[PDB]
């Protein structure tokens, strides 16, 4: 979204991590990468236990900041 | 304010009604209107009402010990 006061808002969604091979001197700057880094979950038992522990930690963490501006939902 | 306040969904008239029930100086009220966050308003006013509760209990404390000291004398 464009605004006439100089502030342009953008809503982005990150897809996947990647490496950066080299930059070109700009302005503006361009960069390229060799491969797209993707990882696959293997042996999901301990992974699921750690997901459950992260769920417990976030559930016990979500209801603390009453005045430090943190939403519940 | 007997039946005019009980069963009211409006929070703002309700909250600043509490604000002009807090019997202190006009400077306290300007200190309120300095603050833009409603949560810290209502929390420090809960602190005011808690110290009002200890004023209440200290008054019953001094009243009880004064009349038992009196009639035991």
């Amino acid at each position: 979204m464009r605004l006439p006061d100089g502030t342009l808002q953008v809503m982005v969604e990150a897809r996947a991590r990647a490496q950066v091979t080299d930059y070109i001197p700009g302005p503006y700057l361009r960069a390229r990468g060799e491969v797209f880094s993707e990882i696959f979950p293997i042996d999901e038992a301990v992974v699921r236990v750690l997901v459950e522990e992260l769920k417990e930690a976030f559930e016990k963490y979500v209801a603390n900041h009453k005045s430090l501006r943190l939403d519940r939902y | 304010q007997l039946e005019a306040v009980k069963g009211t969904s409006d929070p703002a008239m309700l909250a600043d009604t509490i604000a002009y029930h807090a019997t202190w100086t006009v400077a306290e009220k300007q200190e309120i209107l300095e603050l833009t966050d409603l949560e810290a308003r209502l929390k420090k006013v809960l602190g005011l009402l808690s110290r009002d509760l200890e004023r209440f209990e200290l008054d019953k404390r001094v009243a009880q010990r004064v009349k038992e000291q009196m009639d035991t004398n």
